[PDB]
Parts: C-alpha cells; sequence; structure tokens
RNA sequence: GGCGGCCGUAGCGCGGUGGUCCCACCUGACCCCAUGCCGAACUCAGAAGUGAAACGCCGUAGCGCCGAUGGUAGUGUGGGGUCUCCCCAUGCGAGAGUAGGAACUGCC
RNA sequence: AUCAGGAGGUUAGUGCAAUGGCAUAAGCCAGCUUGACUGCGAGCGUGACGGCGCGAGCAGGUGCGAAAGCAGGUCAUAGUG
C-alpha cells in the first residue's frame, strides 16, 4: 500500500474539468511531469496535470 | 589524373598473362578501414587533442570517440570508458590518398631502405612499418612540435600469395627482392 | 500462415486485393520511367505507356528527370480512361517521397484516375 | 530464473473453444467460430485447412475472419448466399 | 530481348552451351536530392569492360514435394471356440520396392 | 574481449511458467512518437447464473500514419474478493 515505493496513485485536474483519471508514477525521473492532454468528460481538449 | 588508368586499364593486363579467368574478383569500392595508433598507455589526458588534430589535416571530417559494449569480462574493465575511438569512411575520396602518398615526399625522407620483408604469408592484408618522422608537401616544417608516425593498411580480398603484390607494385614502389 | 517471398519482400499488397480493384505499378530504370495498369490473377496489362514512347510526340530532353515522370502518368491514364477504368491504386515497390512515383501519381489523376 | 526439468509442453484444465457458426444461415461480419485467439484476413467463407478441405457458405457481410491458425485461417476469396 | 496465354510436380543442389538486339554488373558523382558516423543507402549521369550474379537453352533426380502400377502386416464391425487366446464374416489396407516429372505455348 | 571473411530457417531472441507464432520478422540497432479516448450497441462461456474478459460494429472525437488502418495496456492463457 501507501509508504515508499514506485507507483503513486494521483488524479488528473482537466482544470475547470469534472476531474477524474488514475495514473500512477515511479519514481524514476523524470519527477515532476504529470503528463499531457486529456479529455474529461467536458469540453473539448482541456488542460491535463495528473500531479496533486 | 593517375588514379583512372587502374580499374578499366591495368587490371585487364593484369588478369591476362597470369591468370585466365573472368573481369572480376580481381580485385570493386566498399569503404577501407583506417585505424589509430594505441593512444592508451602514451600520457594521461591530453594526446586526444594533438589527435583528431592532425588526422583532420591529411583527410576531411573529425574522428568519433566512441565506448565499447558495457559487459564485464575477465580482465581490468569499468564500465563507460572511452575505448577505440574509429572513424571510417568512403565514395570516392580514398583514391587520391594513393598518389600523393607514394609518389613524392618519397623518396625524399632523410635514410629510406628500399628493400622490404615479406609482410603477409597467407592472407591479403598486407603491413607496413614506419618511423616517427616524415616529411610530407602537406606538412609545416617548422610549426609542428611532437612528430607522428602511423601506419597504413589495405583491404583485399584475394585468394592467393600471388597474383597480388602484383598491382602494388604497379605505382607504390620501391620492393626489391 | 507462413509469409510468402512476396510478403517478406513487401512489394505486393493483400490489402488491395480485399477489394478487387487495379492498381498503378510504377517502374524506374535510371534511364527510362514506365508505368502500368495490371489487374489481378496474374500480370494482366490493361494499358501502358513509356517515356521513350513521349518521344512520338515530340519529347526533346532526356526521359529520366521529374517532368518526364509527369508527361508519362498522363499519357498512361488517358489510355486508360479510353480502356474504361475509373479508380486506381498507387503501387510503388521500393521508393521514396517526393520522387517521381509521386509526379506520377499526380498525373494519373490530372487525366481522370 | 530460468526453467528445468527436461520435460515437454506445461497442462492445466480444459480447452474453452466451440463451433459457433456452422455456416449455412445469416452471420453479422464476426469471429466465425472459437478455438485461439488473434488473426485476420478471411472477409467471407473462407475455410480451407490441410485436410479433405472445408467450407462455409452463403451470407453476405464486409469482412470475418477466422479464428487463428485453426479451422482454415487460410484467406480464401469472397462468397455470399448466391443472390444477397 | 520484346509481347501474351495457362497461371503452385516450377523447394534445393549440379552440368554443358550461346547472344556484342536487350539487360543488369560496371563506370562517374558535376547537380536535383540524401546518409544521427559513411551518395554504401539514397538520387543523378556516361556507356570504357564482361557475361563473372541474371537471362536464353539443356543435361543429371541427389534431396523435398505431388501423382501411378504392384502387395503383406495393421485395423473396424458382428457371430465362434478356448485355461488364457484365438478364429470366421465383411469394409479397407503399413513399408518396402519398381517406375513418372527438372516447365508448358503463340507471335515479332 | 573487438574487427574481416565463410558456413548457418533459425538451435538465438521475443519480460514471466509451457505450447504455439515469427528473420528482407512480431527479433536486433537507431530515430521519432506515444490510441491505455468518449458514448452506445450486437456476439461469444453444452443447460439457466453475476462481476469480469474477449472478438467484431456504429456515433463523435483524441494519437500516429499518405492512407487503409492499428488502441479498449504489455502475443495469448495465472497477478484476485
Amino acid at each position: 500500500a501507501k509508504g515508499i515505493r514506485e507507483k503513486i496513485k494521483l488524479v488528473s485536474s482537466a482544470g475547470t474539468g469534472h476531474f477524474y483519471t488514475t495514473t500512477k508514477n515511479k519514481r524514476t525521473k523524470p519527477e515532476k511531469l504529470e503528463l499531457k492532454k486529456f479529455d474529461p468528460v467536458v469540453r473539448q481538449h482541456v488542460i491535463y496535470k495528473e500531479a496533486k | 589524373k593517375l588514379h583512372d588508368y587502374y580499374k578499366d586499364e591495368v587490371v585487364k593486363k593484369l588478369m591476362t598473362e597470369f591468370n585466365y579467368n573472368s573481369v572480376m574478383q580481381v580485385p570493386r569500392v566498399e569503404k577501407i578501414t583506417l585505424n589509430m595508433g594505441v593512444g592508451e598507455a602514451i600520457a594521461d589526458k591530453k594526446l586526444l587533442d594533438n589527435a583528431a588534430a592532425d588526422l583532420a589535416a591529411i583527410s576531411g571530417q573529425k574522428p568519433l570517440i566512441t565506448k565499447a559494449r558495457k559487459s564485464v569480462a575477465g580482465f581490468k574493465i569499468r564500465q563507460g570508458y572511452p575505448i577505440g575511438c574509429k572513424v571510417t569512411l568512403r565514395g570516392e575520396r580514398m583514391w587520391e590518398f594513393f598518389e600523393r602518398l607514394i609518389t613524392i615526399a618519397v623518396p625524399r625522407i632523410r635514410d629510406f631502405r628500399g628493400l622490404s620483408a615479406k609482410s603477409f604469408d597467407g592472407r591479403g592484408n598486407y603491413s607496413m612499418g614506419v618511423r616517427e618522422q616524415i616529411i610530407f608537401p602537406e606538412i609545416d616544417y617548422d610549426k609542428v612540435d611532437r612528430v607522428r608516425g602511423l601506419d597504413i593498411t589495405i583491404t583485399t580480398t584475394a585468394k592467393s600469395d600471388e597474383e597480388g603484390r602484383a598491382l602494388l607494385a604497379a605505382f607504390d614502389f620501391p620492393f626489391r627482392k | 500462415k507462413k509469409s510468402a517471398r512476396i510478403r517478406r519482400a513487401t512489394r505486393a499488397r493483400r490489402k488491395l486485393q480485399e477489394l478487387g480493384a487495379t492498381r498503378l505499378v510504377v517502374h524506374r530504370t535510371p534511364r527510362h520511367i514506365y508505368a502500368q495498369v495490371i489487374a489481378p490473377n496474374g500480370s494482366e496489362v490493361l494499358v501502358a505507356a513509356s517515356t521513350v514512347e513521349k518521344a512520338i510526340a515530340e519529347q526533346l530532353k532526356y526521359t529520366g528527370n521529374k517532368d518526364a515522370a509527369a508527361a508519362v502518368g498522363k499519357a498512361v491514364a488517358e489510355r486508360a480512361l479510353e480502356k474504361g477504368i475509373k479508380d486506381v491504386s498507387f503501387d510503388r515497390s521500393g521508393f521514396q517521397y517526393h520522387g517521381r512515383v509521386q509526379a506520377l501519381a499526380d498525373a494519373a489523376r490530372e487525366a481522370g484516375l | 530464473a530460468h526453467k528445468k526439468a527436461g520435460g515437454s509442453t506445461r497442462n492445466g484444465r480444459d480447452s474453452e473453444a466451440k463451433r459457433l457458426g456452422v455456416k449455412r444461415f445469416g452471420g453479422e461480419s464476426v469471429l466465425a467460430g472459437s478455438i485461439i485467439v488473434r488473426q485476420r484476413g478471411t472477409k467471407f467463407h473462407a475455410g480451407a485447412n490441410v485436410g479433405c478441405g472445408r467450407d462455409h457458405t452463403l451470407f453476405a457481410k464486409a469482412d470475418g475472419k477466422v479464428k487463428f491458425e485453426v479451422k482454415g485461417p487460410k484467406n480464401r476469396k469472397f462468397i455470399s448466399i448466391e443472390a444477397e
């Protein structure tokens, strides 16, 4: 579970969208660099950022 | 110039009196590998500078530094060490450096012999043997520190000792018996 | 099934055979450029024209350039429309982009294919 | 790490395959029959496997691959009812 | 060599013979265009030199694969005996052995 | 150790047990890039029974591609309540 491991669960953040998105991230760099473009149930092509 | 007649003229003549076969196989194109004299040992961090800074005047382009395949064996070898530094390419360049190399500057050294020993025995890759002090028509007489002496190789796909070296003595002299 | 010799050279195309149409092969020689409208089941050539035949009209310059590749495309296609074929796929086995094959295709469309 | 004990194949349970789509009746372009996964090519009735031969028939439908290298994985050429 | 037809016995090895029509090898890289390091690839140009890789023909069947003439074991299916086991009726028939095939066809 | 030549369908390799598949490759090297998208249906598991999975469409729209097309995670079958 939670602690000191590779995989880490964090939700995205389209911004105005209703969030929702599951994407883990191991410790091997890069660190601060979520992902990129995603299409949450809302307006087309909205910002991303799985980081939180 | 004096490089075309070879391979259209003096390739059939040397394949008629002592051959009796087809027109090819003797001798093609394909790049010619030009190696470097082991840089290791000599000195420390440098010399790699007075290298690629002399092997960039006789020909074009610069040498590329490449390491080996990361795989330790039964020898003192660490992961991530620059060994080799080889770069060989062609097209139509390796033709002129077989003219201005063996015509002038030689004879014109300071104590050249003339008689060479049987280099190769059962292959093609001849061999050589040169000294550190050389006089070239493409090198300055007073401004170059530390003389460099590099060998000279030639790759061939021959089958017999003879039927060979009968094309070397067709331009690159001398060679007494 | 195993990959046939033709499949190993990927010169052929099975995806264009699932439709049931014709092809537009573009052969190129360092001297001349050829084009054909072959139909499945062997080498059935309906119409074809060579750059050397372009001289019959009034070609003066060399026949191994791009402008000559476009001239042949218009000829092969013009004869094709006279045959009764409308659609056709481009089949250039082994070649680069923007080359003479693209000029041949662009010429084929200019005629009506 | 490796694998040892000079042995052959590896076993488990019972096969999970069927005989869906005898074919002589209607059939939407989909996997006709089931055995092993991942395979394409056949777009109609193309039952052809080494042996006394094979078949299928009647049903006008664009595409319709097989299961894989099994009951005629080979891809024959078209076939519909008789007059769709 | 060009131009058709049929359109998987043409896998893979091996021998003889011929063409300066055709075709690659070959030769040359000025330029279009292109190689992470190399016009080798890629693309362009000319024809000095061969047929050596091709190709046209034609001779061996090794080995693979596809057909054919000869035959016993093996094997269904249903009654008989017999300690087990074997037998009969009826539908077929291993491997070994003898041969077949190394393209076909029209026109310039 | 590496480099040059020859033989070599492939016994290598392909994350993981085993079989199966593959070489001008689904393997290696390099570069580039990143479809693990949203919505909703039809079908598949003798003989009815859920979650889950998979094969195959449609509607709109992300990524890559010239395009067909390919994704509903890792070639398929264990890694779950």
